[PDB]
């Protein structure tokens, strides 16, 4: 990894870190609501440990 | 929208042993492999998880024996092997 590659990798990684995404918000605040609702309509109830 | 096929999913009849191939060598391992391959998993992606597992098979009796035909037939076979003639013909019979 010469210097040019080193910066390139760094730029790519920080690009991945910086891009906005709603996925974490959906998981923490929205997904549990959907799971709770769906858990009551299937014939087979959820089996968990 | 409200597709029943996605809501009424339950195990099919004869589920625990349906995929078992007919063999006598290692029925439980063979059945386990058949289930794994049937489910769409490929060995190269399951990795070490595929080596030791075993699953129930039709070739295995409830008592834990290797069977090649339904157990009733086995009962029938031994029963038929012993059927003395009901009426015999001998000179001294009164």
């Amino acid at each position: 990894v010469n210097d040019l590659t080193r910066r390139t990798m760094t730029g790519v990684m920080t690009a991945m870190r910086q891009v906005k995404t709603m996925t974490p918000f959906y998981i923490q605040h929205m997904c549990p609501t959907e799971l709770s609702v769906l858990a009551s309509v299937t014939v087979t109830p959820p089996f968990q440990v | 929208t409200a597709s029943p096929a996605d809501t009424n999913v339950v195990p099919a009849k004869d589920a625990p042993t349906t995929n078992s191939p007919p063999s006598t060598t290692s029925p439980n391992q063979a059945a386990a492999d058949a289930n794994q391959q049937q489910a769409g998993i490929v060995s190269s992606q399951s990795g070490p998880n595929a080596v030791g597992d075993s699953a129930p098979s039709t070739s295995v009796n409830n008592d834990g024996d290797i069977i090649t035909r339904p157990t009733s037939d086995s009962i029938a076979a031994v029963a038929n092997a012993t059927k003395p003639a009901a009426v015999v013909s001998d000179p001294q019979s009164m």
